[PDB]
């Protein structure tokens, strides 16, 4: 029954302060066991932040540039990351664990000045053999996620739908399609492109040229 | 103890 | 603080197969206590890492005794008897003998299939990007193996640095390959003064590289 659950804001600006909270339930956060904090970059690089012994007693990591500490309250039995005046470099993954036993899901902290944004949704033809390959450029959108269909789900061979990058602290992403010379132009190729932060729902075909 | 296992 | 440097950064092997991922620290790990803190993770792909070996050899509870742990001093050994579907992610050394607790940088365990030249195609800007005021060209470069690959970009003749993001997929679950995506970000302004767009893939399959052009207005 020992069980470990992240939680938090998700998106902050950065120079604001924030807490993450672990519940834990099934073992009580006063025996014995450290509990401890560890991040996760893109790249996969794991960074250790520090713990809580089941006394109230701290041990950080001390090469962090990240201002942190974390505290507990016994009675909810709850641990916490307190993350103070944050940077874009603290986005992340964000684990908490007893002692590498048992860890959580993980959670998702962004740190990005940007407001919402509707991504712009261009088609893109081949330029002026047996297959064809056409693909799809959703560019500017905040924050994430978007979700990228072929001819509203039908078309799901052949697809190939490439994680977003940040380009200027907005989302870009791309997705290619790759069908026989028969199929297109013969027959219609749209694009369908979900943004719920925005409430966007666009539909672009594939038109030559 | 701080680090009752490995952490 | 304690540098741990994992061999290789990605190891492909077939399932059945034996498969050993080396750890290298900068320090020695032995305790005061007499015990040797270095383990080792597994981190499947939209999980959290799992502990499989720990304090150099012990198996972690539910850990089959196909996964070993070995090592003295600065060089350490995990070892897969027998890889399975179920082994496939990122193994991670960990070293907790010292404070700061630090980490390799992962070990992603792949699958191997035959060489496969990857499919490049390029797309000019979309006259719907050009009516507001940018332009990216998008180049594909797709069901290619191994992963490793290099794309390059140039315009004019001269090499392109700035404005070029590039985006890879995970290794396909059906067929075993990988794909990228590389996109070249321009103004409009910027676009309509040159000529030649050129995207250049270099990749193992063959000697001379890959490339798709095309000239602006043909
Ligand atoms: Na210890
Ligand atoms: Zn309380
Ligand atoms: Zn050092
Ligand atoms: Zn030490
Ligand atoms: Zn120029």
């Amino acid at each position: 029954d020992v069980q470990l659950q992240e939680s938090g804001p998700g998106l902050v600006k950065p120079s604001q302060s924030l807490s993450l909270t672990c519940t834990v339930t099934g073992y009580s956060i006063t025996s014995n066991y450290a509990w401890n904090w560890i991040r996760q970059f893109p790249g996969n690089k794991l960074e250790w932040m520090g713990f809580i012994s089941s006394y109230g007693t701290t041990t950080y990591n001390p090469s962090l540039k990240s201002r942190f500490s974390i505290t507990r309250d016994t009675s909810k039995n709850q641990f916490f990351l307190q993350l103070h005046s944050v940077t874009i470099e603290d986005t992340g993954t964000y684990f908490c664990t007893r002692e590498g036993d048992y860890w959580g899901q993980g959670t998702t902290l962004t740190v990005s000045s940007a407001k919402t944004t509707a991504p712009s949704v261009y088609p893109l033809a081949p330029v002026c053999g047996s297959s064809v390959t056409l693909g799809c450029l959703v560019k500017g959108y905040f924050p994430e996620p978007v979700t990228l269909t072929w001819n509203s789900g039908s078309l799901s061979s052949g697809v190939h739908t490439f994680p977003a990058v940040l380009q200027s602290d907005l989302y870009t992403l791309s997705s290619s399609v790759t069908v026989t010379s028969s199929t297109w132009p013969s027959q219609s190729i749209t694009c369908n492109v979900a943004h719920p932060a925005s409430s966007t729902k666009v539909d672009k075909k594939i038109e030559p040229s | 103890s701080t680090c009752y296992f490995i952490m | 603080d304690v540098v741990l440097t994992q061999t290789p950064l990605s190891l492909p092997v077939s399932l059945g197969d034996q498969a050993s991922i080396s750890c290298r620290s900068s320090q020695r790990l032995v305790h005061s206590n007499g015990n040797i803190y270095l383990h080792w993770f597994l981190q499947k792909p939209g999980q959290s890492p799992k502990l499989l070996i720990y304090k150099l050899s012990s198996r972690f509870s539910g850990v089959p005794d196909r996964f070993s742990g070995s090592g003295s001093g600065t060089d350490f050994t995990l070892k897969i008897s027998r890889v399975e579907s179920e082994d496939l992610g990122i193994y991670y050394c960990s070293q907790t003998t010292h404070v700061p607790y630090t980490f390799g940088g992962g070990t992603k365990l792949e699958i191997k299939r035959a060489d496969a030249a990857p499919t490049v195609s390029i797309f000019p800007p979309s006259s719907e990007q050009l009516t507001s005021g940018g332009a990216s060209v998008v180049c594909f470069l797709n069901n290619f193996y191994p992963k490793d690959i290099n794309v390059k970009w140039k315009i004019d003749g001269s090499e392109r640095q700035n404005g070029v993001l590039n985006s890879w997929t995970d290794q396909d679950s059906k067929d075993s390959t990988y794909s990228m995506s590389s996109t070249l970000t321009l103004t409009k302004d910027e676009y309509e003064r040159h000529n030649s767009y050129t995207c250049e893939a270099t990749h193992k399959t063959s000697t001379s590289p890959i490339v798709k052009s095309f000239n602006r207005n043909e």
